[PDB]
């Protein structure tokens, strides 16, 4: 259970974005976005997990910018196939976050 | 102009009153909407953190459905049928088979909460997933029928959970007992927050990485697609949970989502399990089974129960040491037993198999090794009929499921046994007999298929008698070795 | 013996079809599992509390058909065609709205109608929500996943105007911010004589847990007189107090409506197949329709006031 | 006619095997062997026996299911010495 | 010539369909709709060449039976990729033919 | 309730007035115009076969870009770029690099036909050729776009038209002169007749199909999707040609016909050509090049070119003859000085692939064959300096192609020449040189690369400075072998 | 020499952006060829007649910028996203159109309003047209793709209000058929005074060759003063007239007549970095003003007969 | 320097190749076989002739281009006797 003990004390949340035109938008969001945490990224083709300790934060305006084209918030779920953390949207930023520390 | 969200969201949800031409009780009778007693007033703290609104849900989920189909109609000619390996096609047929009509049936557990939920975001939300299931009922009956006119097995996706086929009643029993047979709280609990929070991403997105591997990017495309409904009405389920801890109800909620979590492993075991570990061909194994459970369940499920509040399972222990060990038992079970599945399980042990599960799960040919080297030789000896069952299995009381346990050079099995109303019950694990003994009279007078062929009701009392009772309506409905036994060749 | 057999064209429930399967058949008959073993809907123990429930609530409805599977949606509707016309329909709406709001159309309504809106149409919001639970109750009664499917559409339609009396209130509070809009509709539909008698009634209906009767108080009943004696007299008021709005948006309301009533009008034709039938649902139409009638009287009364 | 379910040594499940009321240990290891060895468990050198699951007495080879106060559906192992 | 004057001296009319939902469908329609006329088909993967002699109908109403949704005749554009013959089209049908006989 | 097209179809095109302010010649010049002196009222008769309307048009053209896109995001991760064939990859560059900004050319084509045409419906339906063209110009270089950060060769997509590339002149001197260098009436017989309905369904189906076979769903798609436009919008043709024949003008309508169908032929020869025939995987070449000609050129554009009134143009035997053999001899120009081109041409002539070419064109190997014999060679002898040219091909005055014939045991070769205002010119046809002497005003004082070569325009005069005059930025975007020659170890 | 280079992010020419290029900017870039070689504007004889054309009525404008490409439409529109628009403002005028014609709207407008319509309304499909051609011709001569592409959308919507016309004209006729709806249009664009000074405006307005007079011409005289003295009086008039179709109807083709305002606008900023344009921009403005008045009295005049 | 465009017996194409005003049918045959000769046609034995494109009449292998009355970018071929 040490392996499994490793496994659960993490403090990752963020986006998994399904394979499609949101991924790479989505990653160098989380990275602008979030200044001065490390991005983690895990690509499994069908999908990537996208990732930062305790918060992660993908605001509407960066992700606009980053994909190209006009993007309201709502349109995320189009793509949002998962997620890690609890989640706090609104019409400007998609919040993934934990409550406790691990 | 038009006004954001944040500033009528608020009316929308503003719809809980006090009755007064019937009792509060009548109008939320306990044994529907499951509120423990918890006066209305309080259930309108509930908090939906993954909002929407109509406008938006039908431009959205217009979008959704475009790019599912153009996706599906751009490569009907890409020959995955005829030029994929025939463990991937099982793998199509055993999901559609075990999945569409329960998502049909999800509705009903949406539907249950969107009348008898005493929390106003928990009724609006439900009706968004009343919607969400009911796309993914018809997405995946309307993908697999094109495949009818080539092989009787995809009749299953819809026929499978109208019969009493082994897994379609293992499915049911499970559906039946977290979606639609229990209280509106109850679903918010087992089946928004654990079992579509904590499994469902193993099966519709664990499996599409496989897919992608495997180059049938419709497949792919389309489940990772019905996901992103699951991620946002699954979000029903925490802030009920919440609810609960503050409201005094914290050992009512552990024990629903422990309830609920072991139930849903049994079954991911038995279906999951094999597909990712042996029908998917090796080369397309983005990861094994155990890994995608330590992704998916432990590192993100598991960590948010935490969060949210509450306590990892008191199975926990059994629950780790199962993930090593369940699911290649029941892999054999089922292929041993193949001619009752309406697909065609891969046995997947040539020595390249072999030397991956090996390295997955140290200590693999030691163990089921030694089963398969017996069958391998009977294979290559052409003792067919000792590679075709005589018997049944002993099926689980709980899961519905053969009892197993480790073969081999150490082997051990347990069998957890329990008189109750003068008769004998058996269960497969210690979790399985806790979850009996928590709710008797859900399941107390259920009938297996073993003790429906003791009853006399499976007649003839032989193979063809149960695979008749089962459902089976041709000779190619019934399952088969994936590869014609071809496999022997590589040994 | 087992026979060997060919692939079908279809799902083998629809194979001795005359016609090519549908998009509609293809992925909306035949769903309900439950339907099939009398005693044991669910597959758990036969007396579990749902087991109990269905078979008393469900099979031993007194509105009775031995093929309700074979009940058709007129329209032949889908999720993905749903979703395809409401996003026509409500894109327009938006549109109305909007343009609408550009042009002041809240500024323009003859002096006081804020307040009969404020007390006749905002509190419409917890009638709707009531539509939407009965909705959903009859979904999940029905013995027919065809008949359940029809129920689902109508569930959504009654959060769509749900939604649309919630978006509607707020913004008609941004003209007039002293009349009540968004602060007073819970008392009013709890306190307010007019809408007494439509609480009663639904408080009522929504504890008819028999599925037959929850179909027919709520469709054939409760939603044709919403039509008759709310939806069309507002437009009548809206139009003697200069408001524009209101008339194209309940024209839009409209046609759900009317759609919820043609596959209504369709299942009972459906069921009565069976003469028998006939008593039941006459039985309660008139067991439903006085509460229905004094519902809309109080309604009517205070909306004149 | 006597059904019990049966888990052989070393291999990966329980099994329904009917037995009659008048079978010994040996008769009763007998019909379980039959739907085990040489089919997922290698024949080997050994006296079968007869155990109620988990148990750590073991019948006598010669006593029969009635003699044992067994139930119809009780578990049973069958083990080598 | 003799290749090139047997290959120019046909009547062939028809749609031609790109790979999709409408390819089944309109080979069904064509065969319905032109009773006594032989259909050919020639499968090229990214689409599929129909055609009948002299003339080639496709009703609205036939090809939304095989199609099994609601469908309008103008939405053929969708995936009617090229045509063989003149073209004649309105709400209720298209029809493919040529004037001169060769 | 909502009135049926037909009923209010005709007021949208009662355009037509007659002017006062202005006189009716002033506002439409005849060289812009080209109405050949036929009076405006004769014009109204004019009736587009393929009719569309303002709101049918954005609701499906919504509808065409949600599949396309939806697609191409659906398949990112299908590897095409690193599993594909290279030379299926030299394909694609050489396709978006040759059309993308081509089809924003195709605009104006359309623009000069919806302001100066006659023929009112001519001018609505060019309106939505306008679009059209901007669609596909958009598709075109937003779908290579995503390649550019794999490979700077990807670049061309936007840079060759702006470059003095061989290929983009070649490609340029024939859009210049069929669409944006002549009057409205020209644009509509040479344009969306000749070239639309004769050739580009070559290029845009019939390489469909070899893109299917290859497993490029996202290419076959876009590229099939483009066309069901074209077959709407080339439309346009037909009917003008039809109304210049009922008065009068039949000779000029065939004369127009017959350049742009023989202009475009030399064009398609050197790209679609050497595409189905050699950089097309062998076991993904549906048909051969001749083959899709007569599916496509002879069996349908030419028998529906008949059935208009028209008649086989006065070549149609060269033409047959050059099927057989020109993009034999213009793939060999286009691998040996491979350098200049901005794809990476395959070979094509493994012992496998002389096979087939020797089955679709008997005696292939005894005429391209000897030619491929000596190359083959100098490859195995590391001679690599013989496989790289020293000196520019001659270039055709008319096409901007090499000068070629056929090589070998029955070498055959002529170039047709002509002296016009003291200068001399070479074609590598005699229909090249008819169509300069139909109209030399268009083409007299053009000059081709070899003609600025020896003008002194390109510095310095070496294989470098040809190189740099052409627009190359970099050693990466210069062609090679797609292979790196590797298939002379299948020799 | 030749260097050898990484691969670029995006296109050789956006490469040096500070910003991530856009989807617009990815497709609409610099993809006039034609502008490269000032000799020859196209690959053929440098003196054909499309050459000189070109060369006389682009290249040598008088309206000069030296980077002409760096213009952005604001709106930054590309085809997918127009269409996106534009379905979602042509299904609501479509839904419009089906509405008001259910609820019979045409029988209720005041008496003898199909004949002003008949007369100030219906022939405006004439008008319309001409800023479709005149739109198509400041497309193919624009200096810059950006430019071109405002222009193509341009003409669409000028066919987009062409369309409108003609199908309200059909429609209303088939209440009022004695009016000479979609009979009368042409006599009246030709022989009406009213007409008169439109066409005559129009008909000089397509002869200017010059693309920066015919851009001036149309986006900066003619095109606004049909939005302030057809579009906003008709509304006004509908209104006088109980039509409350028309207001609507028009209200959603201003959205369109703004945006090509808004571009308009933009180019007009750009080409002003060089300051040597305000004169000429200034004089052409000036030029044309007076035929535009008169065309707007003229019209005014027959609205208000 | 003269420029002339050249076809080689048995080659594919036509090319610009370069001479000098005083080379003899004997040079020019050589400078144009260099372009082709083991590049695309097999050496061969025998005399390499020029005349001009698709003449019956041969050059003397002596003669000059400039006594041949060629004019520059005129077309020639090279064949063997
Ligand atoms: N089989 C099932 C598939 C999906 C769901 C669900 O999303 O809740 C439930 C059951
Ligand atoms: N899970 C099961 C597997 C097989 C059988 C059976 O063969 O009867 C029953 C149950
Ligand atoms: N005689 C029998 C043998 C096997 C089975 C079964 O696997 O279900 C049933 C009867
Ligand atoms: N849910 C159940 C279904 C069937 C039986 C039975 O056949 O005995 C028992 C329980
Ligand atoms: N390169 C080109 C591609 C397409 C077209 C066209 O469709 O007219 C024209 C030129
Ligand atoms: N078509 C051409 C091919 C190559 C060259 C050249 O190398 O200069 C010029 C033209
Ligand atoms: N010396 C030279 C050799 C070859 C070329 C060319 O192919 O363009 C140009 C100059
Ligand atoms: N269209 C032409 C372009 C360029 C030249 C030249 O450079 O001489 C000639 C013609
Ligand atoms: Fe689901
Ligand atoms: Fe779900
Ligand atoms: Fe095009
Ligand atoms: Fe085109």
């Amino acid at each position: 259970s040490t392996l499994a003990d490793q496994a659960l004390h993490n403090n990752n949340v963020g986006p998994i974005i399904r394979a499609g035109d949101l991924v790479e938008p989505v990653i160098e969001t989380a990275e602008i976005d979030n200044p001065g945490k490390e991005i983690t990224v895990e690509d499994r083709r069908a999908y990537v997990r996208i990732a930062a300790e305790g918060e992660l934060i993908l605001t509407r305006k960066t992700l606009e910018e980053q994909l190209g084209r006009p993007f309201n918030m709502q349109e995320l779920e189009i793509n949002l196939a998962s997620f890690a953390g609890q989640i706090q949207a609104d019409e400007d930023q998609i919040r993934f976050y934990f409550d406790k520390t691990m | 102009a038009m006004h954001p969200r944040k500033d009528w969201y608020e009316l929308t949800r503003a719809t809980n009153w006090t009755p007064s031409y019937v009792t509060e009780e009548q109008l939320f009778p306990e044994r529907m909407s499951g509120h423990m007693g918890i006066p209305l007033e309080k259930w309108e703290s509930y908090d939906e953190p993954y909002k929407t609104s109509y406008p938006e849900y039908v431009s959205i989920q217009r979008e959704k459905d475009a790019g599912a189909y153009s996706v599906k109609a751009a490569l009907e000619r890409a020959k995955i049928y005829e030029n994929s390996d025939p463990g991937w096609i099982s793998t199509l047929k055993s999901h559609y088979g075990a999945i569409a009509v329960g998502e049909y049936a999800a509705v009903t557990g949406e539907g249950r909460m969107a009348r008898f939920s005493k929390a106003p975001g928990n009724r609006n939300m439900a009706t968004f997933g009343m919607m969400d299931e009911l796309r993914h009922g018809q997405l995946q009956l309307f993908f697999p029928h094109e495949y009818c006119k080539k092989d009787r097995q995809f009749d299953w996706a819809w026929r499978a959970y109208h019969s009493n086929e082994w897994a379609a009643i293992a499915a049911k029993h499970f559906f039946d007992d977290i979606i639609t047979g229990r209280d509106a709280i109850s679903v918010a609990i087992m089946l928004t927050f654990s079992f579509e929070t904590g499994f469902t991403n193993m099966q519709f997105l664990g499996l599409a990485a496989d897919a992608a591997e495997a180059g049938d990017y419709t497949f792919a495309n389309l489940i990772s697609s019905i996901q992103t409904d699951e991620s946002r009405h699954a979000q029903q389920g925490g802030p009920a949970l919440q609810l609960l801890i503050e409201n005094g109800k914290r050992e009512e909620a552990q024990k629903k989502v422990d309830m609920a979590i072991w139930r849903a492993w049994r079954l991911f075991a038995v279906l999951t399990g094999p597909v990712m570990d042996y029908y998917t061909p090796l080369e397309d194994r983005s990861q094994s089974f155990k890994e995608f459970m330590y992704e998916w369940i432990i590192g993100q499920f598991e960590r948010s129960l935490i969060d949210l509040g509450l306590d990892k399972p008191w199975y926990w222990d059994l629950f780790l040491k199962d993930i090593d060990e369940l699911h290649h038992s029941y892999h054999m079970g089922v292929w041993y037993w193949r001619t009752t599945a309406w697909w065609n399980p891969a046995a997947g042990v040539t020595p390249e198999e072999r030397d991956w599960l090996e390295e997955k799960y140290p200590g693999w040919n030691k163990r089921w090794g030694r089963c398969w080297d017996v069958i391998t030789e009977n294979v290559l000896n052409d003792r067919m009929d000792l590679v075709s069952p005589e018997t049944l299995p002993s099926v689980c009381n709980m899961s519905q499921i053969p009892l197993v346990g480790v073969p081999g050079d150490d082997w051990n099995i347990e069998v957890f046994s329990l008189e109750h109303n003068g008769r004998l019950y058996h269960f497969g694990s210690e979790v399985d007999r806790w979850v009996f003994q928590q709710d008797p009279v859900q399941y107390q007078n259920h009938m297996n298929i073993v003790d429906r062929f003791l009853a006399g009701q499976i007649q003839p009392m032989t193979l063809e008698g149960a695979l008749k009772y089962m459902g089976f309506q041709s000779i190619e409905e019934m399952g088969k070795d994936a590869h014609d036994f071809a496999w022997a060749d590589k040994c | 013996s087992f026979e060997s057999k060919k692939p079908m064209r279809t799902w083998s429930h629809l194979a001795e079809m005359r016609k090519k399967p549908s998009e509609y058949d293809i992925v909306s008959r035949k769903l309900h599992y439950s339907t099939n073993n009398p005693d044991s809907p669910w597959e758990l123990s036969p007396d579990s509390p749902m087991n109990l429930w269905y078979k008393q609530y469900r099979n031993a409805s007194p509105l009775k058909h031995d093929n309700w599977d074979a009940f058709t949606d007129p329209d032949q509707l889908v999720y993905r065609t749903y979703n395809l016309m409401q996003d026509g329909q409500e894109s327009y709406v938006q549109s109305l709205f909007d343009q609408f709001n550009e042009r002041e159309h809240d500024q323009m309504v003859r002096e006081g109608w804020e307040h009969t809106m404020a007390r006749c149409y905002s509190p419409l919001r917890y009638l709707f929500h009531c539509l939407q639970m009965s909705s959903a109750y009859v979904q999940q009664m029905a013995p027919a996943s065809t008949i359940s499917n029809c129920c689902i559409l109508q569930t959504a339609d009654s959060l769509r105007w749900l939604t649309h009396t919630a978006y509607r209130t707020h913004e008609l509070s941004l003209t007039y911010p002293d009349a009540g809009l968004g602060e007073h509709e819970r008392e009013l539909w709890e306190k307010e004589p007019g809408w007494q008698g439509l609480r009663e009634l639904m408080e009522k209906q929504l504890t008819a847990f028999d599925w037959g009767e929850a179909f027919v108080s709520l469709n054939l009943v409760v939603k044709p007189m919403i039509v008759e004696s709310i939806f069309k007299p507002l437009q009548q008021q809206a139009w003697e107090n200069n408001d524009t709005l209101l008339p194209l948006l309940i024209d839009s309301q409209l046609k759900d409506a009317e759609r919820h009533s043609r596959w209504s009008k369709a299942l009972v034709k459906h069921a009565l197949e069976n003469p028998d039938n006939h008593a039941v649902i006459e039985g309660w139409i008139e067991k439903w329709r006085p509460l229905a009638d004094r519902a809309a009287e109080a309604y009517l009364s205070m909306l004149s006031s | 006619a006597f059904p019990v379910h049966a888990a052989f040594e070393k291999d990966f499940l329980v099994q329904l095997v009917v037995v009659d009321l008048n079978d010994s240990m040996d008769q009763v290891a007998e019909k379980v062997a039959y739907h085990c060895v040489n089919r997922r468990v290698a024949p080997r050198e050994g006296v079968m026996r007869v155990r109620k699951h988990r148990s750590t007495e073991l019948f006598p080879r010669d006593m029969t299911i009635a003699e044992s106060g067994l139930n119809p559906t009780e578990v049973i192992d069958v083990v080598f010495e």
